[PDB]
RNA sequence: AGCGCCGGCCAACUCCGUGCCAGCAGCCGCGGUAAUACGGAGGGCGCGAGCGUUACCCGGAUUCACUGGGCGUAAAGGGC
RNA sequence: UGAAACUCAAAGGAAUUGACGGGGGCCCGCACAAGCGGUGGAGCAUGUGGUUUAAUUCGAAGCAACGCGAAGAACCUUAC
């Protein structure tokens, strides 16, 4: 484009379309959970992922994932939400914190234990 | 019957520190554990996670008078 | 054909769509203590779905709780995480040849969506009703016509109809009637 | 049957129409040869190995 | 109810339906898991929950004793 | 003295359990009875009173290109 | 004139090597043709499918599994 066409119009700026809509600009958001479910995956990944459709205080209700083995998760269950995807799960933007609220760590993990909220062993 | 009686002990030794209303003490008389409890359906669930995720070669009886003197 | 065999084959016609809303009734979570709910639903029976009738016994003591009495303990785990389906949003508990499901009390959110629900299949099935009376009609316009039959005598015929017709339609009223009345207790 | 069943062939059984040729080698209960003791695959096996003496490869 | 050794502390109403509340020992409390089926058609409940400490009549007591 | 990692990017390896399950995943992708990828252990890499995570800004993005991009067939010559 | 939410880990450009063609060209093989005797149809022999059965042992599956592993199952062989 001619120097005198970018005087004109000029550049136009690339925009950064935010990734995390119900975040509302916060690092978490607490919430309260409206189902308990297992969803299938698409191809080619077959299993049942633990998911649990959150209800934010930023009024927002979308879907989270409940990361780890076992939860106690249930109807009006009271959680904190980060973000994070799954490449396999359509529809699921957001991961569910372990060891926040009424959502307990995993029982018994050794390895990588500061993500799943589990003390320190005796 | 009979060389896997420490993971019974081993079993609900894994249930003392996560669930501390239930009891585990053996009777002196008569001698056996008594796997005490709360109610059948705490006492079922006791029974089924166990038979279900720890295997344990047992079976019990069981009524529940527990009286006291 | 003739008159006593038309009302006998409407009068049986009408039932099956009668029990067919009941049918569409039970299968509701409705105070949910209902057996029949969980009767049908899809599961994972040797790789091929079908329907739990064939597999295990619905049976609701209590009306709070409820089980799914079960006779494959290799299909409870089959039929649990098909009850962990998308739906109804309940944490069962299984095994020891057992398999509970204690029912929360219905949210008005889901309150909100039952009645509706209920008046849905309710006029549905007159619709169904009143459907299968025009056909009798015109079972009754070539029946009356094909057999030379009295005028005053086709009047009652019609009659005679409506009043078949207004039975199953209390009754149909009457059914949806009282399940909603266990939705709002 | 395998090893219950070579040692069966070298006892003399009860009655003499019960007696059958087993390999010397590698216990086949068919396609065993008098002349060699072995089977037909034990014979090809030695043949090309020579040791079956004076067993040469027929091309006419 | 009472011929499961109880003692009536009164009724009151709730999903109308209605709610009964008395004092059980324990010993007389196993049947009655499906004995409220066999009653109420299956449309009855239950919650049962430990109370206290008594002395059980001289016809129980002097037979338990085997 | 704790935390993260130890399939490739990217530094750091074996054993057992599991059997397209349970779960991991930032991307490509792992698990269908020999999983350096899942959980644990032994072992190793990296940081240290901190270590990892999420959110956002810039960078790599020469991918809005003034420096410093293009437009025959890849996105793009305006019908004339 | 001309958005987005949402969604995908690619959508593409040319070219290379294969394979395929109800594409072409120049060929060969009892491939068709030209011939001659057969099978399918009949009765039996022999092998499989199925069912049967206390078991009717297992394998072999278009060609390239079906007088095959069996070039000798009354018992043995024989695995049921
Ligand atoms: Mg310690
Ligand atoms: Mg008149
Ligand atoms: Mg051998
Ligand atoms: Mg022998
Ligand atoms: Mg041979
Ligand atoms: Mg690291
Ligand atoms: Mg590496
Ligand atoms: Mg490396
Ligand atoms: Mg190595
Ligand atoms: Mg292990
Ligand atoms: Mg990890
Ligand atoms: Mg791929
Ligand atoms: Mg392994
Ligand atoms: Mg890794
Ligand atoms: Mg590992
Ligand atoms: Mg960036
Ligand atoms: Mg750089
Ligand atoms: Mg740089
Ligand atoms: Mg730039
Ligand atoms: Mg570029
Ligand atoms: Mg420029
Ligand atoms: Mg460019
Ligand atoms: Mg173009
Ligand atoms: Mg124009
Ligand atoms: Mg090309
Ligand atoms: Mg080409
Ligand atoms: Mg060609
Ligand atoms: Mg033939
Ligand atoms: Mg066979
Ligand atoms: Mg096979
Ligand atoms: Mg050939
Ligand atoms: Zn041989």
């Amino acid at each position: 484009p001619t120097i005198n066409q970018l005087v004109r119009k000029g550049r136009e700026k690339v925009r950064k379309k935010s990734k995390v809509p119900a975040l509302k600009g916060a690092p978490f958001r607490r919430g309260v959970c409206t189902v308990v479910r297992t969803v299938t995956p698409k191809k080619p990944n077959s299993a049942l992922r633990k998911v649990a459709k959150v209800r934010l205080t930023s009024g927002y209700e979308v879907t989270a994932y409940i990361p780890g083995e076992g939860h106690n998760l249930q109807e009006h269950s009271v959680v904190l939400i980060r973000g994070g995807r799954v490449k396999d799960l359509p529809g699921v933007r957001y991961h569910i914190v372990r060891g926040v609220y009424d959502a307990a760590g995993v029982k018994d993990r050794k390895k990588s234990r500061s993500k799943y909220g589990t003390k320190k062993p005796k | 019957t009979k060389a896997d009686q420490e993971k019974l002990s081993q079993a609900l030794a894994r249930l003392a520190e996560e669930d501390p209303t239930f009891r585990v003490s053996t009777h002196p008389e008569t001698g056996q554990t008594i796997i005490s409890g709360m109610g059948e359906l705490h006492l079922e669930i006791i029974v089924d996670r166990l038979k279900r995720e720890f295997k344990v070669d047992a079976n019990v009886g069981k009524p529940q008078v527990a009286y006291r003197e | 054909m003739t008159l006593k065999e038309l009302y006998a084959e409407t009068r049986s016609h009408m039932q099956k769509s009668l029990e067919v809303l009941e049918h569409n009734l039970a299968g509701l979570r409705t105070g949910r203590a209902n057996p029949a709910l969980l009767l049908h639903l899809k599961v994972e029976y040797y790789g091929a779905h079908v329907p739990l009738n064939q597999i295990a016994t619905v049976t609701a003591p209590d009306p709070r709780t409820l089980v799914v009495q079960s006779w494959d303990q290799n299909a409870l785990k089959a039929i649990e995480k098909a009850i962990r389906d998308s739906d109804l949003g309940l944490n069962p508990s299984n095994k020891g040849d057992a398999l509970y499901i204690n029912i929360p009390p219905l949210t008005e959110e889901r309150r909100k969506d039952l009645v509706r629900a209920v008046r849905q299949y309710a006029e549905e099935g007159r619709v169904a009703i009143r459907n299968i009376r025009r056909e009798a009609l015109d079972k009754l316009k070539k029946l009356a016509k094909e057999l030379h039959l009295s005028e005053d005598e086709t009047k009652r015929a019609e009659a005679e109809i409506q009043k078949i017709t207004d039975e199953f339609i209390a009754k149909a009223d009457q059914l949806a009637e009282k399940k909603e009345q266990e939705i709002l207790g | 049957a395998r090893k219950a069943l070579i040692e069966k062939a070298k006892r003399t059984p009860k009655f003499k129409v019960r007696a059958y040729t087993r390999c010397v080698r590698c216990g086949r209960a068919r396609s065993v040869y008098r002349f060699f003791g072995l089977c037909r695959i034990c014979l090809r096996e030695l043949a090309h190995k020579g040791q079956l003496p004076g067993v040469r490869k027929a091309s006419w | 109810l009472n011929a499961r050794r109880g003692q009536i502390l009164g009724m009151e109403p709730r999903g109308n339906a209605q709610v009964i509340r008395a004092f059980v020992p324990l010993a007389e409390m196993f049947g009655y898991a499906t004995d409220l089926r066999s009653k109420t058609q299956g449309r009855g409940s239950f919650v049962m929950f430990f109370d206290h400490y008594q002395e059980v009549p001289k016809q129980v007591q002097e037979k338990l004793i085997k």
